[PDB]
C-alpha cells in the first residue's frame, strides 16, 4: 500500500505529463475505445480535456513547461475517462462474447 | 382458462391472465402516462420515450436486449395514445421469462443515457415524417391542437422545435412521475395467472402510486388551416362530445355510424351512408366523408372529416354537415338505427377478434375501470341506445361549438365562423 | 416649391418636385400588392420584388446591373401589403439611363424561366432574415389571424410555394396589376418637364384598370406558434376604421396615448400608461406597444407585447386592461395633447428624409390623388377630440379580438379569454 503509493508517485512525477498541465486520461492512446469514450463525455469535460491537449501542444511546440505551481498532482487528478473508457470496453467484450457463442 | 381474472395487487397493480392456449404468448404493460400528461416544459417526450425502448437499462444492455429478443424469436412494442402508452412482448410459450424480465427493465429501471439519448434523437423527425405520410393523422393532430386547450392538445409527435432537445433527464422525470404501479396493468393473454403473478411480483417494488395526473384537457373552439398546394383538401370539423365510458358515449358510436365510418364493400362507396350519398349528389369528383368519433377520460370529441378537391371542399363540408343536421332536425328512421347498431357490433367483435386488438382493449378497460366488461355486455349497452338518445348527441354537436382543422389549398374551405 | 399632382389621359398620376439636393430620387408607386394575389398565386409579390434585376425586353440583367452600379444610383423596391414601390436614386445628370431601366423592369419585364427558377432559392433566405426580429414574423401571424380574404395573404412567399412561382404567374399578376390608372410616378429632384417626358414615355402602357378584388373580411381568428423561445411576443387587435377617416386619426391619436415607441434613449417611458403597468404587473424586461395598422378597405388597432413566457399572460392582461381604463372614460386633457404632438412631431419628423418623403407622396398620389400638406395633416390630427378617443378605445374593448402569439406558451391567454 504505503510502499505501492510511493512507487506509483515517483512513476508519476517522472513521467513527464503532469508538466505540461495534462491529466493521465488526456494521455492515453487514440484508439476506436478511447475514441467513443471521448465522444460520450460531456460537453464541459470535452472542451477542458481539448483545451489541455492544446495547450500541452503548444508548450512542447515552444519546448517549454508550464510553472511548477501549475503542475497537475497525483494526489489531485480525475480519472474522468475511466469510467467511460471501461463501459465501452464492457460493452464491446459483450459483443464479441455473443459473437463467439 | 376461457375467463380473464382482473386482480388488484396490495401494490396497485392491476393484473389479469386469460390463458388462450395459444402457441404465442403475449403479455402487455399498459401504464396510464400518455402524451396528454406532458406540459409545455417537456412537450413531446412521450414520443421519444416510446422510441426508447430498445436503449440500455440498468438490469440489461440495449445489445442485449436487441439480441436476446430477436434470437427468442419474439418482439417488444410500444403503442401510446393521447392517454395510456403500452408495452407489448410478443414470444413463444416457453420463452416468456427472459422477455419478461427485459420488459421490467425497460419500464422501471430506464436509464436513459445522455449519448444514446442523442444518438435516438433524430428518428423522431422520421417517424414523424412517416407517421405524416397519412393526411388523416396529421389533421387529427392539428385538430386535436385546435380543440382543446390543455392536455388531449399535446401532440402525439414530438414538435419540430423539440425534436433535437429532449434531455434524458425530462424521460427520467417523466418515467418517475407516472411510471407508477397504481397507473399501470399487466396483462398476459397465453400466459396461465400465476406465472402472471409470479412476474408481477417484480413490478411490486415500484414508484409510489398516484403519480402525477393534473390537467382537465379544457375545450377550445379554436382553428388550425396549414394551406398546403395539395389539389385534395382534407378537413376535419368537430364538436365536444360525451366521456368514455358513458351512455351518451354510445349514443354518439351509434350516430356515427348512422353517418357512416368505414366502407363495408370494397370498390363500393358506401349505399346505406348518409353521409357518402349526401356529399355524392354535392360534389362529382372523388370524395371520402366519414363521422370522426374519439372519446377519452374527461371528454370527447365528435364531428365530421372529409376529403375532397379544393374547388369543391367546402360543398363537400356544408352537405355533410347538413345530413348531420337532418338527424338532429329528429329525420331518423328505425331500421338505418338497427343497421348501424348491427354494424358497431360488428365492428366491436371484429376488432377483439385479433389477440393484439383484444389484448389492447383489455389493457385499456383495465386501466380506465378496472374491472373486465364482457363482450355480451358491451353488446347489451349498445343495444340500450334508443332513436331519442342518438337525436340528442346529434342536436348536442349540431348546438355545440366547433373546431375545424383542414389541410390543402383551402382556397373554398369555409372557416368555423360560417361553417 | 410645392408638388402638383398632375395625372395624364391614360391615367398615370405624376408628381414632381424640386428640391435642389444633388440626388435626383424617382419612384414609380403601382397599386400592385400581396393582397391583390389569392390562392392560386399566393406568394408571387415576393418574387415579383425579387426581380427588378432580371433581364427585360429592352435591357439585359447584366446591362441594368452593370448600367446602376457604374451611374452610382439604386434601384430598391419596397412592399406593403396594398402597394408597390420602385424607387430609382441617382445623381442629377444621370436620370436618363436608370429611368429607361425603371421604364424596362415595370412595363415590359421578360421572366425568362430559367432566371425566375435560379432566384426563387432567394426567397428562403429573404424570409429567413426578414423573420430574425419576432415583430415582422408575429404581424404576419397577425394578419393571417384576422383576416380571411385579401389582407391575409403574406408579404413573404409560403414555405410550400417558395420553389414553385412560375413565370407564367409572374407575367400574369405584372399584366393584370402593373397597369396606368393604378401607377403614380413621383420624381423629388426631377423638375417637372422632364417628369412629364419620363411619364410619355410611359404613357403606352397596359391598360387603364386592373384586377382589383376581394375586400378583406375579419375573422376573429388566432395563431399559436408554440416555440422554445424563453420570451414570448403576443399581439392582439380589433378591426378599427379604414386608412384616410377621422375615426383613423382617433385611432392613431389612442395609440400614441397608449405609447406607439420609446422616446429617451433607454428611457422607461413615463409617458406611455401601456409601459407603467407592465412595469407594475411583471418585473422582467417587457416592451409594450399599441400596434395600429389602417388600409383602403379596413383597420386594425391593437397591442403588442413581447414579455416573458412565464409572465406573458399578466403582461397582455395589464395592457388590456389600460385601453379598458380608456374606454371607461379616464382619459385627461394632458396626456391627450402630448400623444397629439407626438403624433405631429412623429410624422413631421418621418417626412424629413427623402425616402420616405417620396413614399409618403406616392401613398397619397395612389389613394388620393391630390397631394395632402403637413399642415392639413396636423389640423386633422388636431380636430380629434377626446370623445372620438373614447368611442375609439370602446370600438377595440367591444370588437372581436384577433389575436398572434410566439413562444413558449405555457402561460398566454387564448382570444377569448383575452
Amino acid at each position: 500500500g504505503k510502499w505501492l503509493d510511493g512507487i506509483r508517485k515517483w512513476y508519476y512525477n517522472a513521467a513527464g505529463f503532469n508538466k505540461l498541465g495534462l491529466m493521465r486520461d488526456d494521455t492515453i492512446y487514440e484508439d476506436e475505445d478511447v475514441k467513443e469514450a471521448i465522444r460520450r463525455l460531456p460537453e464541459n469535460l470535452y472542451n477542458d480535456r481539448m483545451f489541455r491537449i492544446k495547450r500541452a501542444l503548444d508548450l512542447n511546440l515552444k519546448h517549454q513547461i508550464l510553472p511548477k505551481e501549475q503542475w497537475t498532482k497525483y494526489e489531485e487528478e480525475n480519472f474522468y475517462l475511466e469510467p467511460y473508457l471501461k463501459e465501452v470496453i464492457r460493452e464491446r467484450k459483450e459483443r464479441e462474447e455473443w459473437a463467439k457463442k | 382458462p376461457q375467463d380473464l381474472e382482473f386482480t388488484k395487487l396490495p401494490n396497485g397493480l392491476v393484473i389479469a391472465s386469460l390463458e388462450n392456449y395459444s402457441p404465442v404468448s403475449r403479455i402487455g404493460l399498459f401504464i396510464k402516462a400518455g402524451s396528454r400528461y406532458e406540459d409545455f416544459s417537456n412537450l413531446g417526450t412521450t414520443h421519444l420515450l416510446r422510441l426508447t425502448s430498445s436503449l440500455t437499462t440498468k438490469g440489461a444492455s440495449s445489445f442485449k436486449i436487441t439480441r436476446g429478443i430477436e434470437a427468442v424469436g419474439g418482439k417488444l412494442s410500444v403503442t401510446a395514445t393521447r392517454e395510456n402508452m403500452a408495452y407489448t412482448v410478443e414470444c413463444l410459450r416457453g420463452d416468456v421469462d427472459i422477455l419478461m424480465e427485459f420488459l421490467l427493465n425497460v419500464t422501471t429501471a430506464p436509464e436513459f443515457r445522455r449519448w444514446e439519448v442523442a444518438d435516438l434523437q433524430p428518428q423522431l423527425k422520421i417517424d414523424k415524417a412517416v407517421a405524416f405520410q397519412n393526411p388523416q393523422t396529421h389533421v387529427i393532430e392539428n385538430l386535436h391542437a385546435a380543440a382543446y386547450r390543455n392536455a388531449l392538445a399535446n401532440p402525439l409527435y414530438c414538435p419540430d422545435y423539440r425534436i433535437g432537445k429532449v434531455t434524458s433527464e425530462e424521460l427520467h422525470y417523466f418515467v418517475q412521475n407516472h411510471f407508477t404501479s397504481a397507473r399501470m396493468a399487466l396483462i398476459g393473454l397465453g400466459v396461465s395467472h400465476p406465472v402472471l403473478k409470479q412476474v408481477a411480483e417484480q413490478f411490486l417494488n415500484m414508484r409510489g402510486g398516484l403519480g402525477l395526473s393534473g390537467a382537465k384537457a379544457n375545450y377550445r373552439g379554436g382553428e388550425i388551416r396549414e394551406q398546403n398546394g395539395d389539389s385534395l383538401v382534407h378537413a376535419a370539423f368537430v364538436a365536444e362530445s360525451a366521456v368514455a365510458g358513458s351512455a351518451e358515449a354510445n349514443a354518439f358510436s351509434v350516430l356515427q355510424h348512422v353517418l357512416g365510418a368505414g366502407p363495408h364493400v370494397k370498390r363500393g362507396s358506401n349505399t346505406t351512408s348518409h353521409l357518402h350519398q349526401a356529399v355524392a349528389k354535392a360534389t362529382q369528383q372523388p370524395f371520402d366523408v366519414s363521422a370522426f368519433n374519439a372519446s377519452y377520460s374527461d371528454s370527447g370529441l365528435f364531428g365530421i372529416y372529409t376529403i375532397s378537391q379544393a374547388t369543391a371542399a367546402g360543398d363537400v363540408i356544408k352537405a355533410a354537415y347538413n345530413q348531420v343536421k337532418t338527424i338532429a332536425q329528429g329525420n331518423l328512421s328505425n331500421t338505418d338505427v338497427q343497421a348501424a347498431k348491427n354494424k358497431l357490433k360488428a365492428g366491436y367483435l371484429m376488432s377483439v377478434e385479433s389477440s393484439e386488438c383484444f389484448l389492447e382493449e383489455v389493457g385499456s378497460q383495465a386501466l380506465v375501470a378496472g374491472s373486465y366488461m364482457p363482450p355480451s355486455t358491451v353488446l347489451q349497452q349498445i343495444d340500450s341506445v334508443a332513436n331519442a338518445d342518438i337525436i340528442n348527441a346529434a342536436k348536442k354537436f349540431v348546438s355545440g361549438q366547433k373546431s375545424m382543422a383542414a389541410s390543402g389549398n383551402l382556397g373554398h374551405t369555409p372557416f368555423v365562423d360560417e361553417l
